[PDB]
């Protein structure tokens, strides 16, 4: 089945 | 632990390079083609047991180009230091004279991830059936990389495998022959 | 081309400990080679591993919805991917090829190193051990090491430093978790 992706977080400023 | 995981990405300017694959316990599984927007199983039988929306990866490269802005700024500048790669040369099977074997360039230990390697067969470039894997993550955040040559062995010819990179004041050649 | 270099590593890291039993997640930010913010599921929320991180894991530490998301990856994320995965990663296994085979030290001298070449297995864990008359030989014995040939596949060299008399029986015996019983292979002089 599917292979889920873990996000990356956008940094500050 | 019994097993890791890790999706692992990154993003390096100027070259505007940038990754994403799968690892399981230092192999890879999968890496996304980013300029194809598809999934490369990196065995072809992976593919038939799970999938992978390409996709997904691109949003998080973006970020991951975004985030190398803001800490780019956040350091003041400070740019990469250049780690040149040890490199090996190995067949993948023990060798016999005109027995199909594959010859293994191991590329290691090394940053940032942008490399030139060459196969040369008696001082020659060869490209005929040469294969390659994308920069494989390592636990101390180096990289390390793969590039075979299927061959028939001979004792006429001899190897050398090319690896060109800016930690390098010179390229490197590693050498195989027949004994 | 001498221009700098600027570097940015993520690295979502799953850590299983027998099974699905216990998991661990890891949220990995890089500049370089330098962490500089993770999220450790130990934890449940990001924490600064240097100073230039300080700012993220403030930032990121204010969004609950951010942190719930990580804090649910042991499970919707890592304990799902093993699931996906487990078939052909987890459960591959693959023989070893193995190959005796007569070396020498040093170039002109007779035949004096015995070459057991294991080749083609998964996944890493072996051990290869040397016998001769059915003693195992502990001492002479050098190896490559294990080296990982990047398709999912292993090789080791083991090579036994031995002066070879007419009538010995060498034995190489590997052992690995493909096998049920050791995998022995003779080499005689
Ligand atoms: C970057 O420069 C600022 C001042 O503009 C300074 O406070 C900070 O410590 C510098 N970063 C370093 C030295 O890594
Ligand atoms: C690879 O070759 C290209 C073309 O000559 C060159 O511009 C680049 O700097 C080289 N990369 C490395 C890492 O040597
Ligand atoms: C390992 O898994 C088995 C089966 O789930 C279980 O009986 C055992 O308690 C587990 N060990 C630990 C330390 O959790």
């Amino acid at each position: 089945s599917a292979v889920r992706l873990r996000s990356s977080v956008p940094g500050v400023r | 632990e019994e097993h890791v995981i890790i999706q692992a990405e990154f993003y390096l300017n100027p070259d505007q390079s940038g990754e994403f694959m799968f690892d399981f316990d230092g192999d890879e599984i999968f890496h996304v083609d980013m300029a194809k927007k598809e999934t490369v199983w990196r065995l072809e039988e992976f593919g038939r047991f799970a999938s992978f929306e390409a996709q997904g990866a691109l949003a998080n490269i973006a970020v991951d180009k975004a985030n190398l802005e803001i800490m780019t700024k956040r350091s003041n500048y400070t740019p990469i230091t250049n780690v040149p790669p040890e490199v090996t040369v190995l067949t993948n099977s023990p060798v016999e004279l005109r027995e199909p074997n594959v010859l293994i360039c191991f590329i290691d230990k090394f940053t940032p991830p942008v490399v030139n390697v060459t196969w040369l067969r008696n001082g020659k470039p060869v490209t005929t059936g040469v294969s390659e894997t994308v920069f494989l993550p390592r636990e101390d955040h180096l990289f390390r990389k793969f590039h075979y040559l299927p061959f028939l062995p001979s004792t006429e010819d001899v190897y050398d495998c090319r690896v060109e990179h800016w930690g390098l004041d010179e390229p490197l050649l590693k050498h195989w022959e027949f004994d | 081309d001498t221009r700098p270099r600027f570097l940015e590593q993520v690295k979502h890291e799953c850590h299983f400990f027998n099974g699905t039993e216990r998991v661990r997640f890891l949220d990995r930010y890089f500049y370089h080679q330098e962490e500089y913010v993770r999220f450790d599921s130990d934890v449940g929320e990001y924490r600064a591993v240097t100073e230039l991180g300080r700012p993220d894991a403030e930032y990121w530490n204010s969004q609950k919805d951010l942190l719930e998301q990580k804090r649910a990856a042991v499970d919707t994320y890592c304990r799902h991917n093993y699931g996906v995965g487990e078939s052909f990663t987890v459960q591959r296994r693959v023989y070893p090829e193995v190959t005796v085979y007569p070396a020498k030290t040093q170039p002109l001298q007779h035949h004096n190193l015995l070459v057991c070449s294991v080749n083609g297995f998964y996944p890493g864990s072996i051990e290869v051990r040397w016998f001769r008359n059915g003693q195992e030989e502990k001492t002479g014995v050098v190896s490559t090491g294990l080296i990982q040939n990047g398709d999912w596949t292993f090789q080791t060299l083991v090579m036994l430093e031995t002066v070879p008399r007419s009538g010995e029986v060498y034995t190489c015996q590997v052992e690995h978790p493909s096998l049920t019983s050791p995998l022995t292979v003779e080499w005689r002089a």
